[PDB]
């Protein structure tokens, strides 16, 4: 079960894929409408992956021990000099979430994209799965991908004042290690902005 | 089309009695809930 | 029925596994617009009252099954108990506008007055959660006031609703919840 | 002279749920456009059945561990809506705004455990009328399936519709000691090492489960 | 028997804005012909985009003089049909009376110096979530018109509408401290024996200006 | 766009000069006919009171924007809480006439009167300024007496505006004239 | 033509609920708008 994705000049490949979920929708709704004037354009170069660690997964971490990570979050490349660059902005996201154990591990991690994510409650988490996710089983697999569009209330977004979608991983089952698995599972993120679309040029610092 | 059961036209305009709708250019999960998988991954016995 | 369980694509088994038949089934309950046009009561403010379907209780079937939806869009009715005029303003409006009487106003006429008003905000849909809690102010569909507002209800219109959210039933301390049903 | 008209009594009062509406007052306000947004539900039942949800068991836990002992139960409950279970799932949400239904409930169970881990369940429904099933040679006479670990970690099975009457109730009343719709019974036939592991079980509707009557009853 | 109706409750109270006419009292009266009297107008817009009125400077002026300094900034202000700039204009005037809009507005700027005066201007449009430009280096990046005197004296720039949402509001909210819509920034690059001289400045709607949401706030 | 700024022929530049696109635009809100046909609360007089639209508060949405006409036309329709019977007098009429029931009278019927009354001047049309401060007395709608009129409201019906005049907004002391806009 | 929204026909007759128009023998803004120059004076580069 191999999945090569590429977005922009960067590839990822997985030989344990369980294939990907498309969340909300397989494609963008109308990026040019009446607020931006016809005055918005795409910025392919920042259409490319760019990673970061999540959490330690062990087996102290029992059912509902999760991690939040707000997007947009913080970037360092050509994506993150755009949110300085424009005051309007929309992109989807595409998610690629990893857990490498091995085979000899038990356990269960669900990984999901929720938009306007506000905090949850601990009884809510039973229901996480009405978002768009996938599970990580290392009897299985050991990568996660999802793919979401752009959504909200406006056609273009203020990212410093608001973050539309927040990525959420959860331990379903405890990690187990039995003897012959990993003493603990380090999970990292690969996270690749879509269709991006700037609008409204900002002056220079100067 | 909700909770509504008159068989007479309404006395008064479209336009007025809702708000118009505008375009650019159950959906999703009606579609999700339909293309799922209803029958046996493996070889079946009598 | 057996499936990869990691993969998230629904999988529905039925009856027919086994012998049995699946039956017909009659959804119109449970259809967005159909069970969200109906009155809800809310508890109102003495005079200014924004009108805001988040002030709905969560507990409520308009407001619990509300707030599954993050992203909604409605047109709206009120039915209001009140002393003297009524006057309704759009969104965006300044407070002070609440006086003019050539904003729509409903001169008083027992026992209530029922009023049908458009979707007036600035936004092609609104919020049940915003991560930016709190709510943007923007988010309402305009204020009435009068000298006093004993009774509020607010009524979906052409409810639309998108990307659910978690719905809770009540947590049983025993092995079931128990109510008293009604019986002669 | 003037069209003659009875103004009856009994009729006119307001009605909150009412088939008509109301007189406008402000009139041609036109919508910013917002055709084809994505995730759009237009049936509560839809998103129930394509997105199971978690059970909860003792503990507070969405899975059930497999045992090493002479007792093979792995769980047992009401086949109710308003049982302790299913209080987490999002069918028991939304049928709590309902008095009534019939229909299909399916429920999941995705095994967790490592690969060298393997087990062999068995699900049954037990009908009302008789006491539940206390081993898994008893419950074979009742309707059931039995399943084994592999490649594939998740197996579905349909619970059954079957009562006297065409519908049955939501919520349970409190006179009533006894289910009334049967019961649910998980057991382990035996496993090969894989003490501890988790099975974790979910729910949702099946293709022809239904809720009628709507009602706000508090919750 | 007669008609039966429902005289129904919470319908037929006097809305001061309803969709309906008075019943009428006095018939049949003709008018005095008035056909083609002239300047008739059928939507104040058109009179808002055909008629452009002049902005309101430092000292209550409607225009701006050239400078000699390294201070370059000839005027900035809030984009907002609520600032003390456009206080005196017509759009302003009837933007009071709705609570949104959106579209463009349109600046004109006509030189008032003698022939042997020369200048070149500049105009951008900052928009919200940064401060404003300083300077004209700083302003390039936004989007910006720069131009020079000669034989036409007027020179007409359209700033864009450009929003998270599709609709602004007219009204500016007094717990908005820093502005919402951004600011428009009039720049003088230099200038040729220009000391003094007036260049006056105007706004008028442009092709796709809209106002919505009709409110009396009092004002 | 430049052009020869003297002139006086309007000009109208678009956002694409810089590679903008300009939109839809929906008018109807601002429609003259549409803006004006909405009633507007006057002050009374006990019982004696001439129709005349220069009555409205020149601060109100009709009231500013029916002096923004030079020259106006519409017929008329009022709302009246009076005790005891309304009459109704056409333009011309003696005042003596005020008292003689055959001229139109509304026979009083709680909340209040609602009458639709044609134009009745003898011009072809009206103004809101004249230069012969103070309108010659033949500009007005007739007259409406009863034993005392406790509210009087106007409303405008198939208005035509002619020669526009200024609209005023209010002057801010600051740099933007702020207002507590309604909000949740 | 206005703020109205009715879709029956009005009972009275329309020489009863208005004055009637004669004549003898938005027009002018709407025309003046319309006809305003939307272009580039000059000549244009790129």
């Amino acid at each position: 079960r191999i999945l090569t994705t590429r977005n922009g000049h960067t590839t990822s490949t997985t030989q344990s894929s369980v294939g990907v979920t498309y969340g909300y929708a397989t494609t963008e709704d109308f990026v040019s409408g009446p607020n931006t004037s016809g005055l918005e354009t795409r910025v392919v170069q920042a259409e490319r992956f760019f990673k970061t660690h999540l959490f330690d997964w062990v087996t102290s971490d029992s059912f509902g021990r999760c991690h939040l990570l707000e997007l947009p979050t913080d970037h360092k490349g050509v994506y993150g000099s755009l949110t300085d660059s424009y005051a309007y902005m929309r992109n989807g996201w595409d998610v690629e979430v990893t857990a490498v154990g091995n085979q000899f591990n038990g356990g269960c991690l669900l990984v999901a994209m929720v938009p306007e994510l506000c905090s949850i409650n601990k009884r809510e988490l039973y229901q996480l799965t009405l978002f768009p996710h996938q599970f990580i089983n290392p009897r299985t697999n050991m990568t996660a991908h999802i793919t979401v569009p752009f959504v909200g209330v406006n056609r273009y977004d203020q990212y410093k004042v608001h973050k539309p979608w927040t990525l959420v991983v959860m331990v379903v089952a405890p990690l187990t290690v039995n003897t012959e698995g990993a003493p603990q599972i380090k999970v990292y993120a690969n996270i690749a902005p879509t269709n991006v679309h700037v609008a409204g040029e900002f002056p220079s610092k100067e | 089309s909700g909770n509504t059961g008159s068989i007479i036209n309404n006395y008064y305009m479209q336009q007025y009695q809702n708000s118009m709708d505008t375009q650019l250019g159950d959906d999703w999960f009606s579609k999700l809930a339909s293309s799922a998988f209803s029958g046996l991954f493996g070889a079946l016995l009598a | 029925t057996t499936s990869a369980g990691e993969s998230a694509d629904p999988v529905t088994a039925t009856v027919e596994n086994y012998g049995g038949e699946t039956q017909v089934q009659r959804r119109q309950h449970t259809d967005v617009s159909f069970i969200l046009d109906r009155f809800v009561k809310v508890t109102p403010k003495d005079q200014i009252n924004v009108l805001d379907l988040m002030q709905t209780p969560a507990h409520t079937l308009v407001g619990a099954l509300l707030r599954t939806a993050t992203y909604y869009f409605a047109d709206l009715e009120v039915a209001v108990k009140h002393e003297g005029n009524l006057t309704w303003v759009p969104n965006g409006a300044p407070e002070t506008a609440l006086d003019n009487t050539t904003n729509p106003t409903a001169y008083h006429k027992a026992p209530l007055t029922r009023l049908a008003l458009p979707y007036t905000a600035p936004h092609r849909v609104l919020a049940t959660a915003y991560n930016g809690r709190t709510l943007p102010t923007s988010f309402n569909y305009g204020a009435i006031k009068a000298t006093r507002v004993t009774e509020l209800l607010y009524r979906m219109k052409r409810a639309e609703t998108y990307c659910p959210r978690p719905l809770l039933a009540i947590h049983p301390s025993e092995a079931r919840h128990k109510q008293k049903i009604v019986a002669p | 002279g003037i069209f003659p008209v009875a103004c009856s009594d009994g009729y006119g009062g307001l009605v909150t749920t009412d088939p008509k509406t109301a007189d406008p007052a402000y009139g041609k306000v036109f919508n910013p456009p917002r055709n084809m947004l994505p995730g759009r539900f237009t049936n509560f039942l839809d998103v129930a059945e394509a997105c199971p949800t978690f059970l909860r068991f003792e503990g507070d836990v969405p899975y059930v561990t497999t045992k090493t002992d002479s007792d093979r139960i792995l769980a047992q409950f009401d086949l109710s809506l308003a049982a302790k279970h299913m209080s987490n799932t999002f069918l028991a949400g939304l049928a709590q705004y309902y008095t009534q239904y019939s229909g299909t409930i399916n429920l999941h169970f995705m095994f967790t455990g490592p690969t060298d881990a393997k087990a062999r369940y068995m699900i049954a429904y037990a009908p009302p009328g008789m006491e539940p099933p206390k081993t898994p040679e008893a419950a074979a006479h009742c309707i059931h399936a039995e399943w084994d670990t592999g490649l594939n970690s998740k197996f579905t099975f349909s619970i059954p519709y079957l009562s006297a009457a065409d519908y049955a109730y939501t919520a349970s009343d409190t006179a009533e000691t006894t289910n009334v719709q049967g019961w649910v019974c998980l057991f382990q036939i035996t496993h090969g090492k894989a003490d501890g592991d988790a099975l974790v079980v979910l729910a949702s509707a099946g293709k022809d489960f239904e809720l009628r009557l709507p009602v706000d009853a508090r919750t």
